[PDB]
């Protein structure tokens, strides 16, 4: 009938793929704490690789995203600085 | 208006082909987070291309296209 809900009315799109899924465990210790530092995820003391991924790949399955603005952003640093360093210190806390 | 035009060419390419393949609307945002992380000075460039392997690995055109995009020698 349609009109009274907003579900999707294919009960299953053209995907044959079961959708690939991100391995997170794959990346550095250093990377997945920096993606919590980064993103200010407060934790435990006493933290190792499998819950550094837990943690970074629960929120990371909630990250927002633009397409035209994020490949923008994408091309743009990579075409210009791959990774720049810059050592400095933003927040004088102590 | 005028980004995909003169400016970006190849790089609509491989996004297009990326978007094709993927398929999934959320297997395309995870792609796109894998940027903003990497934008927000998160992941390296290697963590970069290493997350997205069981997205892009599969295709070895695509993949490669990303690589040499990046910069990635590893030789």
């Amino acid at each position: 009938s349609n009109a009274g809900s907003d579900d999707d009315g294919g009960d299953s799109p053209v995907q044959d793929i079961d959708t690939p899924e991100v391995d997170l465990y794959q990346l550095q210790v250093n990377t997945l704490r920096r993606y919590k530092r980064h993103f200010k995820l407060p934790t435990r003391p006493g933290l190792n690789k499998a819950q550094l991924v837990e943690i970074v790949g629960c929120h990371f399955k909630s990250i927002p995203v633009n397409e035209k603005d994020t490949l923008t952003c994408f091309i743009y640093s990579v075409r210009n600085d791959k990774n720049k360093s810059d050592l400095k210190a933003d927040s004088g806390v102590h | 208006s005028n980004a995909s035009k003169h400016g970006v060419g190849t790089e609509s390419l491989f996004f297009d082909k990326v978007r094709k393949a993927l398929r999934s609307a959320e297997a395309y945002e995870n792609f796109l987070r894998c940027l903003v992380i990497f934008n927000q000075e998160v992941i390296s460039r290697a963590e970069l291309v290493q997350l997205v392997s069981p997205f892009l690995g599969k295709f070895p055109e695509l993949f490669n296209w990303f690589k040499n995009f990046l910069g990635y020698k590893e030789s």
